[PDB]
């Protein structure tokens, strides 16, 4: 009855949110799916939290899919007890990771000229940056 | 001069070296010839790179930055035996410790444990131009993030005197990986080299910089500073007429 | 000198090829009365040519009496440890190269079932240790020794100090005493040494700064290899506790393009002297040898003295040093530092980073596994290393039981420790 | 009856996924057939007859006496025991011998699957002692799975009387 949340670690590269959802659905319903992803590029941190509809089925998947030799990786599927589960442990689950291209956004910033006053503010800021080192040396 | 008729070279290099030397304050089994690197940072008015080009820039300079006692690893195309014979008769065996074929690099080194083991074994990784596009894969972030970027050394014809000229060229020339930014840092040398060489190593870098990386040359250059890993970024030259250039 | 000596042609011809044709002071006062057959009670310092002093007259007697293997052993030589006995046996092989007298060595830790098989064939020149010879004397049927005529004792002071006080007393009873030449030899003249001479020799005898590195056993060779690579352009001499260990290490280092010389050679004394003289002449180079091989030889101006294997005689080692000193010390052997505190010897601790150790172990193990002569040399170097360790005088300091064999064989180039008896 | 612990330990075999991975690595080191081996020898024989160095092979080790001698030599990196040997005494000691000598072992399903690998009708046991450097990671990954899925699992069930 109580939702059964599965910590799946050591995830082979490619076994991502969509792929986990199809595979884990065969065992039982997956209310929502959350995989840890990198700060900037959103690359998998190789562990996901899969809460099933019930603890019972999640226990079955944890037993069946523990130490699974997948793509040369031993899969770790543990039922995490609810006591360590927190409110935002499944935050943004089943929500696409829109990787914001920070680097190109600043490149667009670089391409975007400052307002003439704000550009002069930069030039003075560079002049501040020039005189800040002035007493620094 | 050079950049904007105000580049104060020579004196800046001597002042920086003296400043670094002023900041001086068992290990006999933990000692080597390591010298703190000299760091040249360049500021550009625009992002020079569109994306990370994971190949070094062969900035030619006759004052080597990598010590000649360093161990070098050659990554060559198949067959491995031919180039193993080539290094044997050319007398580079002492200099180039290992020659690795591409197939053997893709097979025998697949785990990151093996990749890091290989990376620590050698100091500089020389690679044939014929196969350098592969090395992005097979090597991964264990190399292209921990300051180990293979160098495209031109060995296609494969001759004894050609190997010597490229290895010497690779050893002497400083290297840098281009990335999308308006700022980047260049290796000029170490504290051991005298100030005159650093100033002349530096000027060789800017003229190469103005030619092959910065499209508009000194016009697009914002500022030039000289730094050491723990020292102050002493400005070699600042743009005196950048106000209307960015306007 | 050698020409003045009346040794037979085969002995004279071998001596010229084996070494030089001179005669040291210790030899000059020992060959004459030993040749005549009189009992000799000498007291000479280590490495003073004592090995030849009791060998040339003894071998001459064997040729003079024309012994045959069916006559059993006619000469027994007693040595306290295996390393000293092996050096004597190596020299004796050179001397007997032209004669027809069988020679053999019986030492502890060797193959008893095969040692006895050798003995029943007749070993006319026997090198032995007190521990094993008594075992072969009392427990081997077929060992003919009633025809014995010469008994030689080498370094009697060390024999009594190592714990063979009762072993000698038992051996004297079994060994014949009538018309047998005895030659005791010990620099120290302690009362107990005199007691052994009284019970053995016939009446009217003729009277004559420190630096250490704490390194685990598994990384011992890897640390050494990186250190040698770092100091390639210096004069380095490394001491080891086995001639089999030095043979392998020199063979291994030559395999991986680190040319190192050695005093081992091919157990040819002329080759060892040639290597040592050239090393002294060369201002830069690296040489590996044992303490016994370097014993009695003037150490040249060497930047690094590396004691890769613990020394067998700490009492002699502390005076041996009196460039820079090094000591490859194991975490299980930290008590040896306390001995230097008792001996009042200044020392400093050397530290190394785990990053710079050249981890070529996977490649190093592959070389030994693939090659045959490397594997046999590694196997024998590992076996002789342990046996020397179990035969050390400092039981409280160097405990073999407290040693971990898995880490030791990792240094020698083995994934798993080979099966060596004790 | 009540099966002894040494005979009950064979009823808990290796599971689906790990066995499939194990046999995938074994099938890259199958021995060389009698029909192929002849072709390799006549190629070398013809080369030496007309006018005239090689490398050591790499194949999985089979045979009960051969493998047991490889375990006691500390050479076998992975031992795969059939679960249905007709006289069970032939392999009843192999798990305990592998435990004593520190070898990773597994009890896999059917002798025929082991038999197929080596071009025989039946194999009682198979051992991997050496692999090509290209596949050192694969054998290491499989051995870890065997430890986790066979040795870590059961463990207590092999000490309890079966049936």
């Amino acid at each position: 009855k109580k939702k059964g949340v599965l910590y799946v670690g050591r995830l082979p590269h490619g076994f991502y949110e969509k792929q986990m959802r199809m595979y884990f659905s065969q065992f039982g319903p997956v209310l929502r799916l959350r995989m840890s992803r990198n700060r900037k590029t959103g690359s998998s941190k190789h562990y996901a939290f899969i809460e099933f509809e019930s603890l019972d089925v999640a226990n079955v998947v944890a037993e069946t899919m523990h130490n699974y030799l997948l793509y040369g990786k031993l899969l770790q599927c543990k039922v995490i007890p609810e006591d360590q589960v927190h409110e935002n442990m499944f935050k943004g689950a089943d929500v696409p990771f829109k990787r914001i291209p920070h680097a190109t956004i600043a490149r667009l910033q670089h391409e975007k000229p400052l307002s003439k006053e704000k550009a002069d503010k930069l030039i003075t800021r560079h002049n501040r940056k020039l005189k800040l080192k002035k007493r620094k040396l | 001069e050079l950049l904007g008729s105000d580049a104060p070279l020579e004196k800046v290099c001597s002042a920086l070296l003296e400043y670094e030397s002023k900041r001086k304050s068992n290990l006999l089994e933990d000692e080597q010839d390591d010298i703190e690197p000299v760091w040249l940072q360049l500021a550009t008015l625009k992002f020079i790179g569109n994306n990370r080009k994971l190949i070094p820039y062969k900035i030619a300079i006759k004052n080597p930055v990598i010590p000649s006692s360093s161990e070098a690893c050659l990554i060559v195309k198949d067959p491995q035996r031919v180039y193993k014979d080539l290094v044997n008769e050319a007398g580079l065996s002492k200099v180039v410790t290992r020659v690795i074929g591409l197939s053997k690099l893709k097979a025998k080194w697949n785990s990151y444990e093996q990749k890091r083991q290989l990376r620590d074994q050698f100091d500089i990784f020389l690679a044939d131009d014929r196969v350098i596009p592969m090395l992005p894969r097979i090597l991964g972030k264990t190399f292209y993030q921990k300051s180990k970027v293979p160098v495209p050394v031109k060995i296609s014809k494969g001759t004894a005197e050609q190997l010597k000229r490229e290895v010497v060229s690779a050893y002497g020339a400083t290297y840098f990986n281009s990335a999308p930014c308006s700022s980047f840092m260049i290796k000029c040398g170490h504290v051991s080299n005298t100030s005159t060489e650093l100033a002349e190593n530096v000027e060789s870098i800017l003229q190469f910089v103005s030619k092959h990386i910065v499209p508009d040359g000194a016009k697009g250059i914002a500022s030039i500073h000289l730094k050491t890993s723990q020292s102050i970024a002493i400005p070699l030259w600042n743009n005196p007429n950048l106000k209307e250039l960015i306007a | 000198k050698f020409s003045d000596l009346q040794l037979s042609e085969n002995i004279q011809k071998a001596i010229k090829e084996m070494g030089f044709e001179t005669m040291t002071e210790i030899q000059k006062r020992s060959i004459p009365p030993l040749l005549a057959g009189r009992d000799v009670l000498g007291a000479a310092k280590t490495g003073s040519g004592k090995t030849l002093a009791f060998l040339i007259p003894t071998i001459e007697m064997l040729y003079a009496l024309k012994f045959k293997p069916r006559n059993g052993t006619g000469v027994i030589i007693i040595s306290p440890t295996r390393e000293l006995a092996l050096q004597i046996f190596g020299v004796a092989k050179e001397l007997l190269k032209y004669h027809h007298q069988t020679f053999g060595i019986v030492i502890g830790g060797a193959n008893r079932r095969a040692e006895a098989d050798k003995l029943v064939k007749g070993v006319n020149l026997l090198v032995a240790t007190p521990g094993r010879l008594l075992d072969h004397l009392q427990n081997t049927k077929g060992f003919v020794f009633r025809n014995l005529r010469s008994l030689v004792i080498d370094e009697a002071d060390r024999i009594l100090e190592i714990g063979f006080e009762d072993e000698m007393r038992q051996i004297m009873k079994i060994l014949p005493s009538e018309n047998r030449q005895t030659l005791l030899f010990s620099a120290t003249q302690t009362t107990k040494v005199e007691d052994l001479a009284r019970i053995s020799l016939k009446p009217g005898p003729l009277y004559v700064e420190q630096g250490y590195v704490v390194v685990d056993s598994d990384k011992r060779f890897l640390l050494l290899f990186s250190f040698l690579k770092r100091n390639l352009k210096k004069k380095v001499i490394v001491f080891m506790s086995s001639c089999a260990s030095v043979k392998y290490m020199a063979e291994l280092l030559n395999y991986i393009d680190l040319p190192v010389l050695d005093l081992h050679g091919k157990q040819k004394q002329q080759r060892r002297t040639n290597t040592f003289f050239e090393f002294c002449n060369a201002e830069k180079g690296i040489l590996l040898c044992t303490n016994v091989a370097a014993r009695g030889l003037d150490i040249p101006a060497v930047d690094w003295i590396v004691q890769y294997d613990p020394p067998d005689d700490p009492r002699d080692y502390i005076h041996r040093v009196g460039g820079k000193s090094l000591m490859f010390l194991a975490p299980s052997e930290l008590g040896f530092l306390r001995y230097l505190k008792t001996a009042k010897v200044s020392l400093n601790e050397f530290e190394f980073p785990a990053n710079k150790v050249a981890n070529v172990q996977s490649q190093l193990e592959k070389l030994v596994s693939k090659n045959y002569y490397l594997q046999q040399s590694a196997k024998d170097g590992y076996r002789s290393y342990l046996q020397a360790y179990a035969s050390y005088s400092l039981k409280s300091i160097f405990d073999i039981n407290k040693l971990d064999l898995a880490k030791v064989a990792k240094s020698f180039g083995f994934a798993h420790p080979p099966n060596v008896n004790i | 009856l009540k099966v002894p612990p040494a005979i009950a330990q064979f009823q808990k075999t290796l599971d689906k996924n790990t066995a499939t991975q194990v046999f995938k690595l074994l099938n890259k080191y199958r021995p060389e057939t009698a029909a192929e081996k002849k072709q390799r020898l006549v190629a070398e024989a013809e080369a030496v007859a007309n006018g005239k160095v090689s490398k050591k092979p790499y194949n999985v080790k089979y045979g009960l006496n051969h493998v047991v001698a490889l375990i006691e030599a500390k050479k076998a990196k992975l031992v795969l025991i059939a679960s249905d040997v007709d006289p069970i005494e032939l392999v009843v000691f192999l798990p305990a011998l592998c435990k004593k000598m520190g070898v990773p072992y597994a009890i896999v399903k059917n002798k025929a699957r082991l038999g197929t690998v080596i071009h025989q009708k039946t194999a009682a046991v198979l051992a991997v002692t050496e692999v090509r450097e290209e596949d050192k990671n694969e054998l290491a990954s499989i051995v870890s799975a065997v430890d986790a899925n066979f040795s870590a699992k059961y463990d207590e069930s092999r000490r309890k009387w079966g049936g």
